[PDB]
Formats: structure tokens, sequence, C-alpha cells
């Protein structure tokens, strides 16, 4: 749990029933904890700890490495191209979104031209 | 064995000089191109297999 340790984080609010019920808190994301990756963490723990339980029950009683490049380079290629989905874009930011496009289609024919796409190898 | 390799020998000559003009010309372009092919990193490589005697694609890569 985060807490705010300055007046001026704490919206300049004195006395200390802020501060403990800050320390107390629940997560809420209409409140303090908005767009918070802490539960996501709570899951994980939940997860691991379900698996375990599991686990430990019983024991009581070329091609490839071509697609890997290929996967990583188009995947970066890709984490490029979210930025420009989440804006609302111009007429200049779509020009330089096709440059970039094209770029990338010029490297997809690339490889179609030349065989790597056919997993034959 | 002298004979009969001289037999070879006359027989390989012949071979050789016997072929027509357009057919020399032909070879000649054969092995320029085989020269030119011996770097294995070219883009043509990639796409076909060439056949040894003449450098004419044979089947794709
Ligand atoms: C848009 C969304 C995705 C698009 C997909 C990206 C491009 C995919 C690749 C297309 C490849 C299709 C078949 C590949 C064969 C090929 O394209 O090459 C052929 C055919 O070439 C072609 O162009 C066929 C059209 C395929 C389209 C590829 C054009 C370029 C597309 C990428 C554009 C990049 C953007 C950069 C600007 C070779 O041409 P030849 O006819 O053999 O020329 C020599 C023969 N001659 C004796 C006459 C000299």
């Amino acid at each position: 749990l985060y807490n705010a340790m300055t007046p001026a984080q704490r919206y300049f609010v004195e006395g200390e029933h802020v501060v403990q019920a800050e320390a107390n808190r629940d997560i809420l994301f209409t409140q303090l904890d908005s767009n918070s990756y802490l539960p996501v963490l709570h899951y994980v723990l939940v997860g691991t700890a379900l698996g375990v339980v599991f686990l430990v029950l019983p024991l009581l009683i070329v091609s490839f490495y071509i697609v890997s490049i290929m996967y990583l380079l188009f995947d970066i290629e890709v984490v490029y191209l979210i930025p420009y989905v989440m804006t609302n874009a111009t007429e200049y930011m779509y020009w330089v979104m096709q440059t970039f496009v094209a770029i990338l289609v010029g490297g997809f024919f690339y490889e179609w031209r030349m065989g790597a796409l056919e997993w034959r190898e | 064995s002298s004979a009969n390799n001289y037999d070879l020998l006359g027989q390989q000559h012949k071979f050789e000089n016997s072929k027509v003009f357009e057919e020399m010309l032909v070879e000649e372009e054969i092995a320029k191109d085989r020269e030119l092919l011996e770097d294995k990193n070219l883009a043509v490589h990639q796409l076909y297999i060439f056949d040894p005697q003449t450098q004419l694609a044979a089947r794709p890569r």
C-alpha cells in the first residue's frame, strides 16, 4: 500500500486520522488506488499458491530460429504501432504511420520474395 | 598403354574442337556465370539452385 508522505500529497489535510485511514485502506478503483497493478500481483501470488498446493498434495500421499527472429522484429514493429492507435491521429500522423507501414510491408515483401515465408526449409 | 591413352586424348580433343561457334559462345557465358555465382551469399542463390553444368535454375531453394 503506497502511502502519501508529505502534506502536499495529502492535499494539505492536517491530523493523524487521515494517515491511519490511508494506511488501513482497501484497494478501491474509485478512491486512491486507480489503475493499480497491485491487485494483479495479489492474483499472481494466489495463483502460484494454488498451484503449489496442487503440486505438493500427491507428493505426501533453422526454420524455428527464423520464425523466432521474424516474430521478434514484427513484434517490435507492432509495439511501435501501438502508440499510434492510442491517439486521435491527424493527417500528418497518418502519413508518418503510412511511411512506417510501407517500410514494414517492404520488409514483408522481401521475406515473401526470398522464400522465408515458405516453411519447406 | 600409350596408344590407348592417345586414343582417349584424341576423343577428348575431337569433342572440344567439334563444337559450333554458337555453342562455344554459350559455353563461355556458362563459364562466366559459374565464376560470378561462386559467391553463395547472393540473393539469387536463395531463390533457386542452379544446375552445375549449365547455370540454369534447376529447383527452388
